[PDB]
Formats: C-alpha cells, structure tokens, sequence
RNA sequence: CUGACUGGGGCCUGUAGAGCACUGAUAGGGCUAGGGGGCCCACCAGCCUACCAAACCCUGUCAAACUCCGAAGGGUCCCAGGUGGAGCCUGGGAGUGAGGGCGCGAGCGAUAACGUCCGCGUCCGAGCGCGGGAACAACCGAGACCGCCAGCUAAGGCCCCCAAGUCUGGGCUAAGUGGUAAAGGAUGUGGCGCCGCGAAGACAGCGGUCGAGUGGCGCCGCGCCGAAAAUGAUCGGGGCUUAAGCCCAGCGCCGAAGCUGCGGGUCUGGG
RNA sequence: CGCCUCCUAAAAGGUAACGGAGGCGCCCAAAGGUCCCCUCAGGCGGGACGGAAAUCCGCCGGAGAGCGCAAGGGUAGAAGG
RNA sequence: CGAUCAACGGAUAAAAGUUACCCCGGGGAUAACAGGCUGAUCUCCCCCGAGCGUCCACAGCGGCGGGGAGGUUUGGCACCUCGAUGUCGGCUCGUCGCAUCCUGGGGCUGAAGAAGGUCCCAAGGGUUGGGCUGUUCGCCCAUUAAAGCGGCACGCGAGCUG
RNA sequence: UCCCCCGUGCCCAUAGCGGCGUGGAACCACCCGUUCCCAUUCCGAACACGGAAGUGAAACGCGCCAGCGCCGAUGGUACUGGGCGGGCGACCGCCUGGGAGAGUAGGUCGGUGCGGGGGA
C-alpha cells in the first residue's frame, strides 16, 4: 500500500545499517515532526498504520507529510522448506531509516494536536521516536 | 527451483606493467575491453585492445584528459 | 639519536605483519631491549608494533 | 485470518491442536507426527448469527452436537 | 533589534574539546577574510533562535573589533540534531544574497473552506544591501483558495532588493484537508 | 560541434602523426598556398615556405609546385631527408599536390 | 643479500562515505500534453474542476547488478633499511587435500541457530602444557630444554573460602539493584538547563484571609514495575549496604611454565 | 553440469552458496582489406495525398543514436553511414 | 573432414529397472526417534486506543500497528549417540511446574438478591464411571465441587502389555 | 623584446553557451566565374580549378558582460588504516594517523610553445 510501481530488480540483499541517516534529518515541510531514535527496516503496513491513525486523529484534518518510503523488497521461505534452493519471495517492502530521520511531518493543526497525533503514530512504529518542532536549524537547512 | 546460477570465467584485466616499470619489447601493459588506455609512444593496440610495448624501455601513464589516457614507452 | 625499544607485551595473536616488524626491529623475546639506529625504516616498524612496544630515546 | 467468503472471521478464536497421525510411516507418524489437525470452532461467537443458526441447525459431520465444527 | 554574539579566535582546539565545553566552533570569512572562531553554544544559541539566517547579528571579537555577519549555514549533527558547526559571513557595503522573512497577511478563503495553508517558503531569496536588510516581506493569502497558489513572482516587494530567483517559484499553495471519509476509499 | 572540415581536417593529421615522420603540413587559402615541416614531439617548426612569403607570382597552382621546390631547397640543407606529406582537409590535388610534386622534386623523401 | 616488515617516490583502483549528472525508484507542490467528469451543446468549438495524470520545474529522498564524485587502504615497480630456522635455484622424501571457534567485511537464512558460504585476520588443530575467566579446545595473559624452599611482572585480583588493601579521596545507588531481557508505564532518587505565575501577594487549602515561594517543560546519572516452567536452592560460596555494589581519581601489594638471578644439557654460529 | 556478461567481490588479481539477473552452441563474400567522403538520437517550426511515425526544409542538439546478436566495456578526433 | 563425446578434461565401439527375500564393508562424515542450538511456527502475556458496549474508549471488549515471555507444536540446523540412545497408545507407579478446573482469600462489575463476567493472591488437597475408535485427541451418556493444562528421553517396555 | 594577423601544437570547459561590440591596409573568409583539372546517389552546397568588382552580412579573430555552464576554498562532518573500550543485539564509543562528498566564500567570458606576413 506504499510500493515501488516498478523495480529494475526483484529481490534485492540485506545491506547493514551502519550509521545515522545519509539524510532526511531537518524538518522542511510541515510544522512538526517525527525522528527515529534507533535503526530499522519500516514495513509499508506499519507506515500506513501509522499514517492513518494520524489521519483519524485529526478526523478532518492539517496536511501529512510522508517522508520515508518502503523501496526495498522483503523477502521469506515459505514454511517449513529446508535451506537453500534459491532465495524466497518477496511477501512485503521496507523502508530502511537510520537515525535521526524525520519520518512523518504535520501541518494546519494546532501544537496540541500534533503532539498526540504523532504521540499515538509513534506507536505503530516499531522503534523510539522523537516529537520535534521546526527550529530556526531546520529553516537554515 | 532456479534459473540461475552461471556465470562467467573471470578474465584477469587491466594495467600489466605500472609507470616507471622498465619494460621489453613485446611486453603486454594493459588488456582491457574497448580502449581505456589509448596507446602512446611506442605501445602498440593489438585487435582485442591489448597494449603493448613496441621497444624497450621504460612506461609512462599520460593523462591528456579530455583526450583520454596513454601509454608511452620512454626509451632508455 | 638512537631508539631503546623494549618488547613489552606478546604479539600472540597479532597479524603476521606486526610480527615480521618486531623481526625486522631483532626483538625475540619478552622484555628484550634493542638498541637501534633512528632512521625513517626503523622507526616505520617501531611504529607499527607501538602497541607492543616502550620507546625512548638514547646514546 | 480466518477469510470466510464475506464477513471475517475473527482475528483468532478458533482451536486448532496439532495431534498424532493415524496410520501409516514409522516412528516418525508415532512421533514427530503429529503433523495433523482438530479444530474446533465452537459455533456462538462472531459471525452474522444468519450463518450462526442456518450453521447450528444442520445435519453434518464436521459440526458437533453443542457443537463446535 | 540588532543582535550581537561575542566571540573568540581558535587556533590548535580540537573542535571535539571545544564542543565538550559548550563551545560550538565555527569560522568567519568573506572576501577579504578568514577567520577561525568559537561562540558559546548555550548564548549563541538564544540569539539565533530569534536571529536564524534572517537578521544581522554583530560578533563581538576580543580585539574589540566588531564586525556585522550574516549566518551563512549550520552544520547539524544527524544523530543528536544539535548543531555541530557555524559559518559565519561577514557582510560589508555591497549587496548580497540573503533570506528574508514572508509574513503571510490574513486568513485564506482555502481555510475556512476546511483547507490548509501550505508556506513552501517561509523565506525568499532576495540579493540586497546590508542597509536594506528588510525587517520581513508581506503577502496576502486571502485571495487563496484550495487548488490556489502563489509564486513571488506576485510578490510584494520593498525599494531594493531584487529577488535571485526564477519568478516562476512558488511560495504557497492551499491544499485540501487530511480527512476520514477518504479512508475507506483508499 | 564540430564540422565535417574540422573533423576530415583531425582525422588526416591524427592518422599522419601516428606514423611518426616529419610533419609536411600545408595551408592552402583563397589567394595563397603555405608550407612547414613540422615535428609535432618537440612542438616546433623546422623549415617554412610560401607563396605570399616568396612574394610571387603567378599561377594558383604553378605557384605551388615552386613554393614546394621552394620548401625543400632549404629544407634538405637543414638536414631532412624524408618526411610525411599532411594533406590537410583537402583532397590530394595540386595546388596541394602540386606542391608536393614540387617538394618531391626538390629532393624530399615520401 | 636478494626475504618478510619498514622509509621515500611514481603509476594502477572505483569500495566506505556521499551524490542524483546517467539508469531506475520516489512524497509533496508548481507548470502543463492526454484521459475522466460537470456545464452548455451537434452549427464544432468553447469554459470550470477539491478527479486520473506524461513531459518539465522546485522542495525532499532511495539503489548490490545507478555514479557527476570519492576516500582510508590495497597492488606493483624503483632506491634504502632489513643476516633472518629470511630468500632464490637443482634435486630426494613427505603428509595434507573432513577443519573448527572468535573478530571484522558480505551472501543465504528470519538484522534465527554451537546455522550455512566466501573474504581478511587470528587462535585451537598440533599449545586439552602453564595463569586468569567458578568449572570450560580456540575470550584475556603467555609460546613449556632441565633444576632452585630466590626476584619482577601479565591478565585478573587484594572481606573469609583464597595469595595480596576490610587502602585513600570524591560522588551515586536502598533495589540485595549489583547478582541475565523489550516496547511501555510512574510524584523513586540525584545533577546540570528553560521558561512562566508570585509583595500587581493563587499556590494549596475553605474577586476575600493566608504570608511565602510555587506550576509546566528540557539534557544526564542510578534505581522501580513490566519479569510465568516444570528434581533443591544459590551472585562460584559464605557473606556484603558512607559497600565486599556503581561511577571518577590515586598509592601499595598478590599473581604464569612470561622476564630476572644461579646451576646444568643439547643444537647452531663464531673466537 | 561447458562457454559469455553483470552483481555478490570487501577501490590491484582471484574469490563461495541449490545466492540476484541475462545470454551462447550462430552469423557475415561483405558484416572482410584499403583509399576516400559523410555524421547521430531527439525537440520545436515549416510542407500535396501523409497519420504519432515514409520523403523534403530550417533552427536547436556531444552523444542519450548507431555499432548483426546478452551484458558490459569502448566509441563521432569513429569502431557508426 | 566425421563429436548435444552437452554428465561439455570426453570410463566401453556397444547398456535400463526392482529387492518388504536380501547380504558385506563403512558412517553418527548423513535421515527417521530423543536430546541440544534456534524460536519462524505454536501457546501465553503486554503496548497503543481506533471502535463497540442505548449513554460511556478501558464492566466486558481492542481495527490498523508495536514489544516480549515460554520451550509443550510443526519445523530449521546436523552437535554426542548408526562396534544399537527399543518407536504410538494402554496399564502400573508416581513426582514437579502454575499460565488454577475445583475448593480458600480478594478488587472491579453494565455487582439488587441468587447466580455470573473479568482480573488479582493461592499448587495444600482434589480432579468420577461409561459408549465409539489401536489411538493420543475427540464426539457422546450419566454424574460432579470440578471433571485443569503442561514437564520429567512427547516420565516409566533390564516394570507389564503389544 | 611589444601590438596585429595567418598557420600549427600543449593545457584540457577558469578555455564552453548566450547577449552585446569591434576588424578588411594586411591576412583570412565570403565573393566573381565554371573554360580547364576535379566534382554532385540531384545541386560548383561541398570538393575542385581560374580569378580580384565588391563585403566584413555569414564565418573567423580580438574585446566587454556572470543569465546558464565550468571551476571552487577555509572551516566542520562522514568514512577510515592502526590501537582500544561498551552492549543480549541491531549496533554505540575512544585514541592515534589519513580524510571526503555535498554546501558556503569565491573564481571564470582562457593561458601558452614553435614558425611565418605585417606593424612600432
Ligand atoms: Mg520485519
Ligand atoms: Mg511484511
Ligand atoms: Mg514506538
Ligand atoms: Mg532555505
Ligand atoms: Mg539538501
Ligand atoms: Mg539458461
Ligand atoms: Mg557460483
Ligand atoms: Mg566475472
Ligand atoms: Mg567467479
Ligand atoms: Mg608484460
Ligand atoms: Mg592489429
Ligand atoms: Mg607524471
Ligand atoms: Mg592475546
Ligand atoms: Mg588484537
Ligand atoms: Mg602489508
Ligand atoms: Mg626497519
Ligand atoms: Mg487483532
Ligand atoms: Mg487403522
Ligand atoms: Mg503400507
Ligand atoms: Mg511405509
Ligand atoms: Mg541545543
Ligand atoms: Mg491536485
Ligand atoms: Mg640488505
Ligand atoms: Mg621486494
Ligand atoms: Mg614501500
Ligand atoms: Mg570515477
Ligand atoms: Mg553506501
Ligand atoms: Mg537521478
Ligand atoms: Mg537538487
Ligand atoms: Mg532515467
Ligand atoms: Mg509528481
Ligand atoms: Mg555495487
Ligand atoms: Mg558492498
Ligand atoms: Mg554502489
Ligand atoms: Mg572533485
Ligand atoms: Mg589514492
Ligand atoms: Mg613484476
Ligand atoms: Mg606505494
Ligand atoms: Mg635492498
Ligand atoms: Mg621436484
Ligand atoms: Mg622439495
Ligand atoms: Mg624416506
Ligand atoms: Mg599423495
Ligand atoms: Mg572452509
Ligand atoms: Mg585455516
Ligand atoms: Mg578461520
Ligand atoms: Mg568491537
Ligand atoms: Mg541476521
Ligand atoms: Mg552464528
Ligand atoms: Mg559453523
Ligand atoms: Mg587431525
Ligand atoms: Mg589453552
Ligand atoms: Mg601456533
Ligand atoms: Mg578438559
Ligand atoms: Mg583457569
Ligand atoms: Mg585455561
Ligand atoms: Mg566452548
Ligand atoms: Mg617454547
Ligand atoms: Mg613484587
Ligand atoms: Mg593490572
Ligand atoms: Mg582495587
Ligand atoms: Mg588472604
Ligand atoms: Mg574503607
Ligand atoms: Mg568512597
Ligand atoms: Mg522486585
Ligand atoms: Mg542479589
Ligand atoms: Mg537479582
Ligand atoms: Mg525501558
Ligand atoms: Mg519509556
Ligand atoms: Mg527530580
Ligand atoms: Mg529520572
Ligand atoms: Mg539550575
Ligand atoms: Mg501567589
Ligand atoms: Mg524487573
Ligand atoms: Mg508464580
Ligand atoms: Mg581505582
Ligand atoms: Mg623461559
Ligand atoms: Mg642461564
Ligand atoms: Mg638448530
Ligand atoms: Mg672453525
Ligand atoms: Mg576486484
Ligand atoms: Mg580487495
Ligand atoms: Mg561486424
Ligand atoms: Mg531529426
Ligand atoms: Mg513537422
Ligand atoms: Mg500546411
Ligand atoms: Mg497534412
Ligand atoms: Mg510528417
Ligand atoms: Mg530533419
Ligand atoms: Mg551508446
Ligand atoms: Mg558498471
Ligand atoms: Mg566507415
Ligand atoms: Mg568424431
Ligand atoms: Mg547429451
Ligand atoms: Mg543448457
Ligand atoms: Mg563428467
Ligand atoms: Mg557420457
Ligand atoms: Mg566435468
Ligand atoms: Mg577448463
Ligand atoms: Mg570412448
Ligand atoms: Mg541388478
Ligand atoms: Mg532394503
Ligand atoms: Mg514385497
Ligand atoms: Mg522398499
Ligand atoms: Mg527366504
Ligand atoms: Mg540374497
Ligand atoms: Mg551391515
Ligand atoms: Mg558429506
Ligand atoms: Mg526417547
Ligand atoms: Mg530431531
Ligand atoms: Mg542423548
Ligand atoms: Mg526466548
Ligand atoms: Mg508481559
Ligand atoms: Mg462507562
Ligand atoms: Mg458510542
Ligand atoms: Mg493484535
Ligand atoms: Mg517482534
Ligand atoms: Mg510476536
Ligand atoms: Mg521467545
Ligand atoms: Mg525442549
Ligand atoms: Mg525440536
Ligand atoms: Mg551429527
Ligand atoms: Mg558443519
Ligand atoms: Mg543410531
Ligand atoms: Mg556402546
Ligand atoms: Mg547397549
Ligand atoms: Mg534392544
Ligand atoms: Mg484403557
Ligand atoms: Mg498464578
Ligand atoms: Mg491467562
Ligand atoms: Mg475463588
Ligand atoms: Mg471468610
Ligand atoms: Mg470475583
Ligand atoms: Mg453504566
Ligand atoms: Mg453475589
Ligand atoms: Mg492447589
Ligand atoms: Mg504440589
Ligand atoms: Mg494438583
Ligand atoms: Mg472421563
Ligand atoms: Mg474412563
Ligand atoms: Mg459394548
Ligand atoms: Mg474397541
Ligand atoms: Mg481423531
Ligand atoms: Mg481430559
Ligand atoms: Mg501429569
Ligand atoms: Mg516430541
Ligand atoms: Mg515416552
Ligand atoms: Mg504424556
Ligand atoms: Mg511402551
Ligand atoms: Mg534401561
Ligand atoms: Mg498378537
Ligand atoms: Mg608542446
Ligand atoms: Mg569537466
Ligand atoms: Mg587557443
Ligand atoms: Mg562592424
Ligand atoms: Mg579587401
Ligand atoms: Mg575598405
Ligand atoms: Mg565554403
Ligand atoms: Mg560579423
Ligand atoms: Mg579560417
Ligand atoms: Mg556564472
Ligand atoms: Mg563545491
Ligand atoms: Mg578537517
Ligand atoms: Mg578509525
Ligand atoms: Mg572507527
Ligand atoms: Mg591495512
Ligand atoms: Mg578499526
Ligand atoms: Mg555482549
Ligand atoms: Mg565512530
Ligand atoms: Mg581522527
Ligand atoms: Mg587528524
Ligand atoms: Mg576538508
Ligand atoms: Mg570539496
Ligand atoms: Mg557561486
Ligand atoms: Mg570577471
Ligand atoms: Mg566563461
Ligand atoms: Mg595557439
Ligand atoms: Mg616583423
């Protein structure tokens, strides 16, 4: 429900997650934010999970902004086959955020609400998150 | 369950002899695929691209950038 | 100058390199002072093993 | 999930043991066999209780007495 | 107001000590200058919150001179968002590329519709003498609606001040609201 | 971009220096026709002759095949021997050829 | 004298990182072909769209099989140091061609396995010989020719079991935390920051009287819950609370088959 | 199950798995040697049939075309016509 | 010049099956049992609070997602055991866990009473007789305070059965 | 030695693109012709030959402008050879040596070798 419409490539492999985010660290769209505090594959089901319950915090709402997005393939065995003969199929994607990126932004809602709306988002999420504001440090990026 | 699985001989590429290597004619200093080094003074492209040196002598690696980068075979 | 250099600390389990220094350096055994000229190649080596090694400065 | 035609059903109330395997193979259909399913759905609960009752009153085995499927 | 920072010259200071101490390590330079320098963190901090990249502020050096500078840009540190680094540009007489303020004047007919008010700049670039540092520029939104947008091209503008930019950039945009009835759709 | 003359012009002199002689490279204008021997290793030029130079004459082409015996009169007293004859962007013909025929004549080796 | 290893010097290279110029991916906005829909209208075009949306632009991003860019390192050649159970050359004799753990870099797997498969490295293998780690092939220390009722160290230790400090100074912790775990939750407790409302006397109590401070956030430390498994318990044990715990900072000691002292043996080179 | 290309492969070379992706078992008497000439895709405007695209004209256009075939490397200062 | 000698360094010019009638040499270098490592799968428990519950998020519930515990399921691995670690189920005999079926004590209740629901504390004791099937399991009869779930080589064949 | 122009190289966009602006004495082009040499899958467009009315329109040479393009520090960071600590992990740190990329300041409308014709 977040998923390339192409790929040049199938499956793809694991790679390790070294290091805080190449990028995607200031704010630049909405007023407030959300940051990882820790590494982490980020499944499209969460992300939308996230997404919408957001959404139904607002019930009609300030804009949401999307800022990471789940291009790499997830793959799995099916169950109970051995190792080996081939690598699995893909069942989902993930988006990979390292570190200190900011992964959903509001705006046109007021302090209060965005303070809970990301609050309850971050619990969908699989990893800590910090609720940010838009600095003067975001605005010099 | 796989349509995979080949792959080629691997073909030991590249420069053979580095600047300031002292070569002897005939030597082979590059063997490459289409023309990463053009040949220079005294070095020879043999039909699949190879360079070699036409005298003895000593490499030297040119870079004439937008021209590309040659192989010269300064004799002693 | 000249370089003291006391082997202070077992290259077991050190990469081969970092023994074939403290060969190059002469030094064979555990607390073993050498003796050794200050030059660029020497002082390479001795600083290559400085993990292993005391210096000081001498003659 | 557990994907009936058209409403649910539920997101797990449903029983299902793995029990042993009766017949034919070995130790392994004494043993590690197992490898085989009871379920049991014990009829009243979810469901559009249209299924409940034309499920409830019928004839059939794989559906038990208070049963139970 | 006019905003002043002191300010101390660095030489063999591993910025790590520094940053350690609550010195946040930056340099100054322009033209004719290059300069190694520190601030405290804690103080320049207070002031650029307020400041940012915006207004003037004054470094106060310990040789008494004082010179005029424009914050050219923060180095963050990913990982604790906290800034690592400050240049700081020394202005002097002639013009210069900089950002200035927008303040959005009045509540578009796009909200009060239900809609939401997109600021895709909350600045501008504007090339300007260090006389003329506009204090902010003003727009008026209320002609906007949802589906409706502005570009700077439309915009207002002081004596001068020139924009450095392609007229054709937009500097806002009224977008439909985030809504429930959407989501059993989706 | 580049024009068919630039590139015919490259593609002769790319393919002569290759070879490694002397350079006998020529000019050839609307009123006039010029020569030099050039050696292109160390980026100088040997022996020169022309047409404007030689203050004559004359008829375009008969011009050249004496601005060529011109060329190597004094070139052979420097020393050459043999050199490679840069026909520039233009077809082998005279004046270009009949330069050439008179370099040729004059003792020039090719 | 060439060797590993090192110094300087030249060339080779496309990884880490980063980037988006190429190939693709890609959120939002702009601009704008083409669809879709509403309005007219069949006189054949014209308008509006909070619909779908190509190209392009701006902001923001992603990539083993993308790279405008790119290290640290690595490889090679020269000159130098390097006399080593180095090196090259010709021969004789082998054994091995089931490896294993740990580290780091990847693939596969489920960012499982005392899992598999490669790369660099190490140890075990063959160092189940010695000290530490309660015990324990490969973790820490160290390469055991022999003898000594001698000395100094290593890791680890110095309350007793058990050699050496119930050693000195500062701080935290009240859980026996230490002495096995996560999201999460909390007036546990301590240290630096930020503002608010306060004699314009809310700050709690039942715009009045009380007479002093209160209330909401930040960065950090240590603790609490969260915490259920099957013969009898337990941090190795006893036992420990301004510590025998944790953080910081010293001094001394103890501690191997390491190193020293003394004696001896054999190989080797040299007198 | 042999051969080729790319990745994995840790910036020399080499490097495994029933790891990720594709090709070959032909072909060309011109698709060969040499001498000589010439330069692409694409975009916008123009033009009887003539259209998104036949052929023609202009302007813009470094190479995104082409190079029998897979991929890669090379390449218009030609290896392309 | 004659090779899909393509199993492509190509055993012969010339070649397919079955063995529960089977045998020998070997291997725990390698499967089936059991254990071990793992915990995907399984069982349990929590986070969040959309949303049900006339009204009311939280009596009872818990969309989309998130974190864990256990080591009972099926698996993954192939580590001791192939110069033997007898395999399901019954019987007999137990013993342990607590994630409690009953009995004891409690909080909340959408708890009038009586009965229930849900959670907490608690393992001292208890936890029936039959019909069907080799069964474990399950279905059913009649009861019951209740007819608990697991561990012990899915406890127990030098204790029996078979 | 200096200015100009014509030939050739070297550097390899700081040299490009796009605006203006200048030069014809000389040189170069365009230009006049198509008999002759030589040519067009048709075309004297190009190649080519014989010229010398004209013009610097085109092209070329030399200048100015920073709109694009190209270049690009200092500082800081990322990453890291080597040496060490932390965590059950994914992963997190320290020391020493090396150290980017992007971004900022800024830079750029070329520099130069040899030879020729002219000029001072
Ligand atoms: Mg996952
Ligand atoms: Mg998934
Ligand atoms: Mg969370
Ligand atoms: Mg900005
Ligand atoms: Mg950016
Ligand atoms: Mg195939
Ligand atoms: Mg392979
Ligand atoms: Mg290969
Ligand atoms: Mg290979
Ligand atoms: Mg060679
Ligand atoms: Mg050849
Ligand atoms: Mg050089
Ligand atoms: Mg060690
Ligand atoms: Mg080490
Ligand atoms: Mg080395
Ligand atoms: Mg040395
Ligand atoms: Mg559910
Ligand atoms: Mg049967
Ligand atoms: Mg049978
Ligand atoms: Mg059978
Ligand atoms: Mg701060
Ligand atoms: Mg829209
Ligand atoms: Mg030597
Ligand atoms: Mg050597
Ligand atoms: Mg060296
Ligand atoms: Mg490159
Ligand atoms: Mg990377
Ligand atoms: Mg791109
Ligand atoms: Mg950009
Ligand atoms: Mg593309
Ligand atoms: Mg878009
Ligand atoms: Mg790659
Ligand atoms: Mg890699
Ligand atoms: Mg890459
Ligand atoms: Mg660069
Ligand atoms: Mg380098
Ligand atoms: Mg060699
Ligand atoms: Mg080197
Ligand atoms: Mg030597
Ligand atoms: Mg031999
Ligand atoms: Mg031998
Ligand atoms: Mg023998
Ligand atoms: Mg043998
Ligand atoms: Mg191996
Ligand atoms: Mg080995
Ligand atoms: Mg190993
Ligand atoms: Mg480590
Ligand atoms: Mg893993
Ligand atoms: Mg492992
Ligand atoms: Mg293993
Ligand atoms: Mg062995
Ligand atoms: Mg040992
Ligand atoms: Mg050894
Ligand atoms: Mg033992
Ligand atoms: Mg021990
Ligand atoms: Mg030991
Ligand atoms: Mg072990
Ligand atoms: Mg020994
Ligand atoms: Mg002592
Ligand atoms: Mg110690
Ligand atoms: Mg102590
Ligand atoms: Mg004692
Ligand atoms: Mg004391
Ligand atoms: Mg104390
Ligand atoms: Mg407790
Ligand atoms: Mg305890
Ligand atoms: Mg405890
Ligand atoms: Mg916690
Ligand atoms: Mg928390
Ligand atoms: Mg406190
Ligand atoms: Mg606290
Ligand atoms: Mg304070
Ligand atoms: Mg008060
Ligand atoms: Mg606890
Ligand atoms: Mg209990
Ligand atoms: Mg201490
Ligand atoms: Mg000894
Ligand atoms: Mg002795
Ligand atoms: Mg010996
Ligand atoms: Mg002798
Ligand atoms: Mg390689
Ligand atoms: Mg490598
Ligand atoms: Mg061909
Ligand atoms: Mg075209
Ligand atoms: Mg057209
Ligand atoms: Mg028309
Ligand atoms: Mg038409
Ligand atoms: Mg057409
Ligand atoms: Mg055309
Ligand atoms: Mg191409
Ligand atoms: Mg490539
Ligand atoms: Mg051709
Ligand atoms: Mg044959
Ligand atoms: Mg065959
Ligand atoms: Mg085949
Ligand atoms: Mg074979
Ligand atoms: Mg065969
Ligand atoms: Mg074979
Ligand atoms: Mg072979
Ligand atoms: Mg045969
Ligand atoms: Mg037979
Ligand atoms: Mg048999
Ligand atoms: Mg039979
Ligand atoms: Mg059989
Ligand atoms: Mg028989
Ligand atoms: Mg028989
Ligand atoms: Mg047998
Ligand atoms: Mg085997
Ligand atoms: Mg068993
Ligand atoms: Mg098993
Ligand atoms: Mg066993
Ligand atoms: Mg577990
Ligand atoms: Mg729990
Ligand atoms: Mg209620
Ligand atoms: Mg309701
Ligand atoms: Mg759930
Ligand atoms: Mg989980
Ligand atoms: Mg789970
Ligand atoms: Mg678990
Ligand atoms: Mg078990
Ligand atoms: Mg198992
Ligand atoms: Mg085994
Ligand atoms: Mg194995
Ligand atoms: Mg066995
Ligand atoms: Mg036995
Ligand atoms: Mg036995
Ligand atoms: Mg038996
Ligand atoms: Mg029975
Ligand atoms: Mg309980
Ligand atoms: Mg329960
Ligand atoms: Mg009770
Ligand atoms: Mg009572
Ligand atoms: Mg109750
Ligand atoms: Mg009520
Ligand atoms: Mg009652
Ligand atoms: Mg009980
Ligand atoms: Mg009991
Ligand atoms: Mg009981
Ligand atoms: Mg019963
Ligand atoms: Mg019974
Ligand atoms: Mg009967
Ligand atoms: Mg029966
Ligand atoms: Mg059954
Ligand atoms: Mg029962
Ligand atoms: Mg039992
Ligand atoms: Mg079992
Ligand atoms: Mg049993
Ligand atoms: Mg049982
Ligand atoms: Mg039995
Ligand atoms: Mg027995
Ligand atoms: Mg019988
Ligand atoms: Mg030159
Ligand atoms: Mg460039
Ligand atoms: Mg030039
Ligand atoms: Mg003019
Ligand atoms: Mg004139
Ligand atoms: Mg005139
Ligand atoms: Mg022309
Ligand atoms: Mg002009
Ligand atoms: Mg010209
Ligand atoms: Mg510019
Ligand atoms: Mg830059
Ligand atoms: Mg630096
Ligand atoms: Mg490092
Ligand atoms: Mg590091
Ligand atoms: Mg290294
Ligand atoms: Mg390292
Ligand atoms: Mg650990
Ligand atoms: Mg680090
Ligand atoms: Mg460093
Ligand atoms: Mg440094
Ligand atoms: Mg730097
Ligand atoms: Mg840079
Ligand atoms: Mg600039
Ligand atoms: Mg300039
Ligand atoms: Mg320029
Ligand atoms: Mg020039
Ligand atoms: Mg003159």
């Amino acid at each position: 429900m977040l998923m390339p419409r192409r790929m040049k490539y199938r499956k793809q492999q694991r790679g390790r997650l070294k290091g805080a985010t190449k990028g995607g660290d200031y704010v630049a769209f909405g007023d407030y934010g959300l940051v990882a505090l820790e590494p982490a594959w980020i499944t499209a089901q969460q992300i939308e999970a996230a997404r919408v319950a957001m959404v139904r915090h607002f019930r009609r709402g300030g804009k949401i902004f999307i800022r990471i997005f789940p291009d790499k393939p997830y793959t799995k065995k099916p169950l109970e086959v051995r190792m080996g003969k081939g690598k699995g199929n893909v069942e989902g994607y993930v988006a990979v955020v390292k570190p200190g990126r900011v992964m959903f932004e509001v705006a046109g809602v007021t302090e209060e609400q965005a303070m809970e709306a990301l609050r309850i988002a971050g619990h969908k999420l699989p990893i800590k998150t910090k609720i940010v504001r838009r600095d003067a440090y975001d605005e010099a990026q | 369950s796989t349509r995979n699985g080949r792959d080629s001989q691997a073909k030991r590429l590249g420069v053979k002899r580095y600047e300031g290597q002292v070569v002897r004619a005939g030597n082979i200093l590059v063997r490459q695929r289409g023309t990463r080094f053009k040949p220079g003074k005294n070095v020879g492209m043999g039909r699949d691209f190879t360079l070699f040196a036409l005298v003895d002598g000593v490499v030297e690696f040119q870079d004439r950038g937008r021209l590309g980068r040659y192989v010269h075979v300064r004799p002693l | 100058p000249r370089l003291k250099v006391k082997l202070v600390k077992s290259p077991i389990g050190y990469p081969k390199d970092q023994k074939a220094a403290l060969k190059a350096l002469g030094l064979r055994r555990l607390q073993q002072e050498r003796v050794l000229e200050d030059t660029p190649a020497i002082r390479g080596n001795v600083e290559k093993v400085a993990h292993l090694v005391r210096v000081e400065v001498v003659e | 999930i557990v994907i009936s035609r058209h409403v649910a059903i539920p997101d797990g109330e449903l029983e299902i043991t793995a029990i042993r395997a009766q017949g034919a193979g070995g130790q392994h259909v004494n043993k590690t066999s197992t490898a085989i399913h009871l379920r049991f759905d014990i009829r009243a609960s979810s469901l559009p209780e249209y299924y409940k009752e034309r499920l409830l009153a019928a004839s059939h085995h794989l559906i038990s007495s208070d049963g139970v499927i | 107001m006019e905003y002043r920072l002191k300010a101390y010259y660095r030489e063999g200071e591993k910025p790590s000590a520094l940053r350690r101490a609550g010195k946040l390590p930056g340099v100054m330079y322009n033209r004719h200058l290059n300069r190694k320098v520190y601030v405290d963190l804690v103080e320049f901090d207070k002031v650029f919150r307020q400041a940012s990249i915006h207004h003037v502020i004054v470094l106060e050096l310990p040789d008494g001179q004082s010179l005029p500078t424009l914050v050219r840009q923060v180095n963050l540190d990913k990982r604790r968002r906290r800034p690592e680094h400050v240049d700081f540009f020394v202005l002097s007489d002639e013009p210069v590329e900089m950002y200035v303020p927008l303040r959005f004047v009045g509540t578009p007919a796009g909200v009060r519709a239900g809609g939401v008010l997109q600021e895709i700049h909350r600045d501008i670039l504007v090339k300007v003498s260090p006389r003329n540092i506009p204090e902010f520029i003003e727009v008026d939104v209320s002609g906007l609606e949802i589906g409706d947008s502005l570009h700077a091209s439309d915009l207002k503008l002081p004596p001068g001040v020139e924009l450095a930019v392609s007229p054709e950039e937009t500097i806002a945009a009224v977008v439909p609201p985030e809504d429930v009835e959407k989501l059993a759709e989706e | 971009r580049l024009t068919a003359y630039e590139r015919r012009k490259f593609r002769v002199r790319n393919r002569i220096k290759r070879t490694g002689r002397l350079r006998l490279s020529v000019f050839r204008s609307l009123k006039h026709i010029y020569a030099q021997i050039i050696d292109d290793e160390k980026g100088v030029t040997l022996v020169s002759a022309s047409s404007l130079a030689l203050k004559l004459k004359g008829n375009k082409t008969e011009v050249a095949r004496q601005v060529g015996r011109a060329l190597a009169e004094k070139a052979l007293a420097l020393g050459i021997k043999q050199v490679a004859f840069d026909r520039g962007p233009y077809k082998y013909h005279g004046r270009v050829k009949a330069l050439a025929e008179g370099a040729r004549e004059g003792g020039l080796e090719f």
